[PDB]
Order: C-alpha cells, then structure tokens, then sequence
C-alpha cells in the first residue's frame, strides 16, 4: 500500500478578487474526490461578513424615502449587502456612516474604525443630491457563514428590537464563484500523478490561502465522526 | 402560542393515520386515494409521482 | 430588462402611461427619489408662463391586485434630455423598455424527479438575490359602527389581551408606524357593546370565589389575517362629523396639514426660481446690469 | 444569425454545454442546452392557495 | 442618429422590413370616444349634443 | 415521462463504446464499471446471471 | 462559529457481506458532498487481493476445453475471479489445486498453505464429470488497488508473459457496491437537514464497517498537509 500525501503547493493571485491554487500531488482519481467535496463546502460554510441591521435617522421603515436622497431605502439596503467587510476581532461591528453634501457616498466616507477593513472603499451606498441633504445611520455588520434572511433570525427573535431598525438579510457567503480543473501535474519522473487547480472568485473579505485552511479543516473535522465511532 | 412540544404531539397523531387526497374531477374512485402523511416545512402539498 | 424583446417593449411601457415621460425636454434642474424637476429650453418655453416642469412621482401605492406601483428615477441630475425621453419607470419597467419579469440561466434537463411534470427546479441563488421577490401592500380597514347596544369605541383598552399585543398600540389603540407584525397579532383596537347574564349554575360559583369582575366588551379589535407577516407601510383616518377628533386622528391630521403647507411653499418657490431666472435673462440682454441687480433683493 | 452569433459570444454554436453534476461531480454524458431565458413569477402565489 | 436614452441603451433589432407607419397611440380609443362624450362642439352630434 | 426516459437510456445499447465485449461475474460488477467509468451503461456485455 | 457534527447511528448488518449504515444528523448538502467522496475512494482506491494469473496444465489458451471438464475455460475463470482470498504477511502468492474425479470442485481442494486462508471453502469452481478427468493448476494472487481488468494490464504490459498463462481481470476492490440515499432528516426545529444512509456490499474477508474507517484513513491522510 503506498499512500500518497498531497501538499498545498501554488498559490497565484490574479486578482484581488480572483486567485488560483495548485494542489500537488494528487493521487489518481482523487481529482474528482477533492474537487466536489471541496466546492461544496467552500460555498456554503465559509464564514463571511454582512451586513445584518441597520438605523437611519428619519427612517421608520424600509418602504418610505428621504428628500435628498436618490436610492430608495430598500434599494440602498441592496448596496449594503453588497459591502465587502473585514473584520479582525470582535464579531458584531457597528459602523457609522455620516456625509454631508452634494456627493456620492462611497464606503472611505465611513468613519474608519481600528479593527474593520473595508474591502471596497469605492463601493457606492447612496447619492447625496441636496446641498443641504444629510445622511446619518448606524449600521450593524455581522460574521455569518451561508446565507440567513431578515425572516429567519425574526422567527426565533426574542432579541427585541427598538422602532426604526431595519434588519437585513444576510447575504454572509463571500464566495461568488468557485470550480476545479483537474489536470495531470508536472512530476519530474513520475506519470500518473496529478494537481488539482482551483479557480475562485469572492468579494475579497476571505483570504485564497486561509479560505483553503478552513474549508480542509471543517471536511476533516467532519470525517472525525466515521473514523472516530466504529 | 407553537412550541416545539405541538409539533412533537402532531407528529405522534399523523404516524399510522391515512388521509384522503382528492383531485376534482372525480373521474373515477380513485380520483380520492390514501396515503400515510409526512409533514413538510412550506405551504406545499407533496404528491408522489406515480399517482 | 428582457433579453429577448421585440422593438415593442418601448412603446408599451410609453403608452402604459404609468411611467413618467418628459413634455418639453431641456436639462434636468433637481434630482429626488420624489421629485423631478426639469429646466426646460428656451425652445419649447413659453412666453407667458414660467419654463420649469415638476414631476412628482409616487411611490410604493397599492394596485387594485395588492401589487406594487412604485416609480424609480432614471436619469441624473444636469442631465441634457430631449422631449418623450423616460424620466422615473413605473413597477415593471426600465430604461424606456419594458421589465416584465426576470431573466435566467436555464438547463434543459431531467432531474431525478424534481422537474417531473413541468415542475421546476430552481437556485438558492434567486433568494440570495431577492429576485422573484413581491412587495404586496395588502389593506385592511377598520370600522368602528354605532349598535343600539351601544356606540363602538376605538381605544387601547383591550380586556384580557397579552401586552405583548397592548405593547405596540398607541394611547388611542393605533399600530405604530413603521412596526413589523403578524398573523393574528392586533392592529388596531375596537370596544363592542356586550350583555352577558347567563350564569348557569357553575359560573356563578366560580364568579364569587376568585373574583375577575366581568367587564362587559367584545374582542372588537382589529386583528392580521391567517400566515400573513409584513410592515405597516402607512395608515389612513378618517372620523366621522359628530364624535369628536381621536388623539391618533389629531396628530396624524396634523402632520397631513405641515405636508400640504411644505409641498405648496416648495411648489411656489420652484416655479418662482424660473420666472425670477427668466427675468435675468431678459433684463441682461437689453440693459447690460449684473452688479448692480444681482446683489438687490428679489421681490 | 443566431449561429453566427453564438460564435461572437465564443460559445457553442448548438448553443448546448458540457455540465457537471455539483452533487457527485460527475458530468453529464453528453451536452444540454443552456441560456438565459426570460421568466416570471405570477399573480398566483401559494400564500394565498394555502 | 438617436435621442439620449438610446444612445444610452440600444436593443439590437433583426427587423428585416422598415415600420413605415409607426405604432398609435393603443389607448387612443378610449380616450378619444370618452373625449366625444363630453366636447363642446355645439352643430357636431356627439354625446350631451 | 422522466421514468420512462432513464429506463429507456439504460436500456439502449450502443457501438463499441468503453469496454465492449467485457465478461462480468454478476451484475454489481456493471455498476462498479459504469461508476468508475470504465464502462458506458450504453456497452454490450457478457454477464454471468441467475 | 458553528459546526455540526455527526454521530453513528444505525447499523443494520443484514450480512457480514452486507451492511447498511444510518447516519444522522447531516448539515445540509454534506450528504452530497460525503455521500460523494466516500464512493469514490471506496471504489477505485481500495487496495485488496485477488487472482491475477493461471496456469492449468493441459490449459495452454484461455479458450480451449479441457478434459471431462463442463464448464469452459472462460467460466472457470470467471468463477476465480470472484474467489475471495486472505493473505496475511506475503505480497505475492502462488496456490496449488488438485483435484480428481467426479463430482464438484469447491476452493477447499487447494493445497491450504499456512498463511493463506481460503474465505470461501465452498466456493464453486469446476464440474468434473468423468472420474478419469484431473484437473491441476496454479493459480496466483497478487496484492493491489481498485480494479484492473486484463485489457489494461494488457495496456502496462512492457512485462511479457510465457505461453499458457493465462491473465485473469483483477478484482482488487473489497467493497463489491455501494450508494447513498439522502433522506429528509429534519432534526428537530431545523428541517434542512438530512440523513446519510450508507448501503455497502463488502467482499466478505474485510467488514463493511472496516471498510468506512479505511476509506476516511486514507482521506484524512491527505488532508494532513492542509490542516498544517
């Protein structure tokens, strides 16, 4: 019986939100075996950020409008979800946004906090028509992996929450777009062998590196439940 | 109020009950047939193919 | 937008009537999700009145099918647009074009079982957009009647409720606004004219020894249909002559008055900007002045 | 025309692809057709039919 | 040539013969009958007339 | 339908393909091969059946 | 963060052959995803032993008769394909049968060799009709992965092979079939989930239950650089 121990070897990234990862070596068939499993879970269980809730001042509900203010509430909710969001520590983040002025607010306007990087500063939110148009909220950014809406957490919420604020549906996975290509890898003697090729897209907030730890991780940890009891 | 509690006691009840599923027209007799019911999540009713 | 359209899905939208369509063209002066108002050329402006166009658009009202009816503005602020060009879309509608639905990946294929009689399979992925998604304002009315059993009232007095349901209600019984509820939980409450008095026996008993003094009422008050969970999006009052003002009643009429108040100042004020502007324009090409009238008061 | 167009989209001119199952990982033994379609979602929803 | 908002989004279109007449109004007929209704038109024989 | 279909695809027998004019002890040998895909469901076959 | 992790649950061991699995609770779409690499790896990876090659005397091609025998050569063959050997230390072995006469050729007539056991001594093999018909042989097993039938080992072939003996396809793989239904799990509260149930038919020496162990070794074993 010869096992074969395949090591995490290339790690290019073409681009911020796109990187390539070349997994050598692979025994024969396992191309397949690894490539589903990997997917799969990457997708789904990658822990990502969101944003979860939101208050804006002279705002009661998602439906009514602001003067001044181009985007609807609803349609400016839809930008907030879209906000690529890192962060170090602490789980549950409170970012302020406050702008003045004829402007579009991108995401630098934010007041910069120490442990949050914002991934795409350009990102638009809203745009400030009146000159004297002024927009202030208080908007709650939370870790989640998957994917759960405003009417989920809602159901079982005992957690209160005070008038005016705007739960969002959390879009948490930051994993846009992820497949496999198998193809048989450059061993200086050896033929059969084979490397794994990853090609991944996400919204910056995971790590290409560190997105491959943790998916691994969580497949191993579940394949402790087979070996471990009979 | 719908605890978990309620959803455990209908559980109980519905295991060995039939219930009658009926399409109109009621072309012939078995335009109503029985079947053993399993509870879903959604507002759905789940017909088996064959029938 | 469609895809696959036809060369017709603009003139559709444009006789539908419920998008909002330019008159004169010109360029665009002042850019709201509310208000779009247009500065037109000296081309089509006539001589007699002012030259700025006003649209107010509406949005999110209730079809006569609980649909949506919202208007979105297209173009931008300083905007250079001709006349017929597409200033706000109506619900399903972009750019001119018309929006019926939505567009996607589609796979001709068996599943196992899942797309069996033209049942279909579809993404996680549709959610996770919010694509499909319905905004439907249902409504619900209220009626407080008169019965000989005596004249029903609108008040947060609710005999035997939980106050998780009192929580929620004003002091004239009223739903807040802006407040997500749902299915069973109560909107607004309403007192009925009771007549009790029939104690067979047992009742009485029980009556004597624990107390809980009857206050005659029925459970009048206003309750959300079966299943049914979303956010009030507004409420509407309307008192009858006689019985006087509700406290609910008052301050909304009152804050229905500062609406009018500020939307005809704005009104006066906008129209008033392109007849003062108009006037620059005239006394500029005939009497060269320009220090001393700008910095003179307006009126 | 719409042959020809598919070749300026760089894709299939049968306009079918090669697809692999996301569940076992295993393609599909030949290609099925696949495009953008344009659906709807009707008046009619199970909400109200319940 | 073309206004603002094509130039701003074109759809391409297969037509093969060019639309001489360009597509009434589709509401015509009922605003022009209701129209009928009610026009002050004191010798035309139309509606209140 | 669909049903029909699958039992249909099976069924049906193809030239050559993978594998032709294989000799299989049993029948759960011939799912082996169509999963491992040294074998089309397609492929004639010799197998030792009961 | 929150995992969700499985227990074992069910194990319905209708035959030491075969031995569905019932596993609960499954976080969503982790049925697939284990369901799939489990199959896999079970299948084309799992080393085992079994008969490789033959030599009959009086048997110099693979479609002749031989003498008072019934059943062709390809039958036989087909026959020992299936035969289910236990080999301990040795990789490569060499087993003698002889037997005479009328009647039935089971695997208990092979020379027992010490370290090799015979799992199924009843296992059919030949009909031998007249008692003057012998038949002699030896037959070898060699110790190997997956499944190789003879036209790939035809393929790999640079080793070339003496008159008579006759290549046989090489089962290696234990596990004889397997699939996974994914059944609605609906744990309590939280119906997304779903179950694992886990049908295997093993090839009788090693146990289903084994077999599932071995499968997530060799998994895991690759998944060691990754977690580092």
């Amino acid at each position: 019986t010869e096992f074969l121990k395949p090591r995490l070897v290339d790690i290019e990234q073409v681009s911020s939100t796109h990187a390539k990862v070349t997994l050598e070596p692979l025994e024969r068939g396992f191309g397949h075996t690894l490539g589903n499993a990997l997917r799969r879970i990457l997708l789904s269980s990658m822990p990502g950020c969101a944003v979860t809730e939101v208050e804006i001042d002279g705002v009661l509900h998602e439906y009514s409008t602001k003067e001044g203010v181009q985007e609807d509430i609803l349609e400016i909710l839809l930008n907030l979800k879209g906000l690529a969001v890192r962060v170090q520590g602490k789980d549950e983040v409170i970012l302020t946004l406050n702008k003045s002025g004829i402007g579009p607010v991108t995401a630098a306007d934010i007041t910069h906090d120490g442990d949050v990087e914002i991934v795409k500063p350009q990102h638009v939110i809203c745009h400030l028509t009146d000159e004297n148009a002024s927009i202030s909220m208080r908007i709650k950014v939370q870790r989640g992996r998957g994917y759960v809406p405003a009417s989920t957490r809602i159901h079982s919420e005992e957690d209160e929450r005070p008038i005016g604020r705007l739960l969002v549906d959390a879009c948490y996975s930051p994993v846009e777009r992820i497949a496999y290509n198998v193809e048989a890898a450059r061993v200086e003697q050896r033929t059969d062998l084979d490397k794994l090729v990853i090609e991944m897209e996400t919204n910056g907030t995971i790590d290409p590196e560190e997105a491959i730890r943790r998916a691994a991780t969580i497949l191993a940890e579940q394949l402790e439940a087979f070996v471990d009891l009979r | 109020r719908e605890e978990a509690v309620v959803w455990d006691i209908l559980d109980e009840v519905i295991r060995e009950h039939p219930v009658l599923l009926n399409r109109a027209p009621t072309l012939h007799r078995l335009g109503i047939q029985a079947f053993e019911p399993v509870l879903i999540e959604g507002k759905a009713i789940q017909l088996h193919p064959l029938v | 937008k469609p895809l696959v359209g036809t060369g017709m899905e603009r003139a559709v939208a444009v006789d539908s009537g419920v998008t909002a369509v330019a008159k004169r063209g010109g360029v665009v002066q002042y850019v709201d999700a509310s208000r779009i108002v247009i500065k037109v050329n000296e081309d089509e402006m006539y001589p007699g009145e002012a030259g700025i166009d006003i649209y107010n658009l509406t949005k999110y009202t209730r079809s006569n099918q609980n649909t949506c009816i919202n208007q979105m503005p297209c173009v931008s602020l300083g905007e250079p647009v001709e006349r017929g060009d597409v200033l706000a879309d109506g619900p399903s509608t972009d750019l001119g074009e018309l929006a019926l639905g939505q567009n996607m990946r589609v796979a001709f294929m068996p599943w196992n079982g899942y797309n069996f009689e033209d049942s279909i399979l579809v993404s996680e992925r549709v959610v996770q957009e919010d694509r499909f998604t319905t905004i439907h304002i249902q409504e619900l009315a209220c009626v407080s009647r008169d019965t000989k059993l005596g004249p029903e009232e609108i008040t947060a007095d609710i005999p035997n409720v939980g106050e998780a349901a009192l929580s929620k209600l004003d002091e004239s019984g009223i739903v807040y606004i802006g407040a997500e509820v749902t299915g069973g939980d109560i909107l607004v409450g309403k007192v009925t004219p009771k007549g009790e008095t029939q104690l067979t026996p047992e009742e009485k008993l029980l009556r004597a020894i624990f107390g809980e003094k009857a206050s005659d009422v029925k459970d009048s008050s206003l309750r959300v249909p079966n299943g049914v969970s979303g956010t009030v999006i507004d409420v509407q009052v309307f008192t009858r002559d006689g019985v006087e003002k509700d406290k609910r009643a008052l301050e909304i009429e009152e804050m229905q008055l500062k609406q009018a108040k500020k939307d005809l100042s704005e009104e006066l004020q906008i129209l008033e900007a392109g007849l003062f502007s108009r006037i620059r324009a005239v006394l500029v090409a005939g009497g060269v002045e320009a220090e001393k009238l700008d910095k003179l008061p307006r009126d | 025309e719409i042959k020809e167009l598919l070749k300026l989209g760089d894709l299939p001119t049968s306009g079918q692809i090669r697809l692999y199952d996301g569940r076992t990982g295993e393609q599909f033994e030949r290609p099925v057709t696949v495009g953008y379609m344009y659906m709807l979602k009707l008046n009619h929803l199970v909400d109200d039919k319940m | 040539v073309y206004s603002y908002t094509e130039k701003k989004r074109i759809r391409k279109d297969f037509g093969k013969r060019p639309q001489v007449l360009d597509v009434p109004y589709l509401l015509s007929i009922q605003l022009d009958s209701f129209q009928k209704f009610i026009e002050q038109d004191p010798e035309g024989q139309y509606g209140l007339e | 339908q669909d049903v029909v279909l699958g039992l249909y695809y099976m069924t049906r027998d193809c030239v050559n393909a993978k594998g032709e004019g294989m000799v299989l002890t049993g029948p759960k040998e011939a799912e082996r091969l169509y999963r491992s895909g040294l074998a089309s469901l397609h492929a004639r076959v010799k197998v030792r059946i009961t």
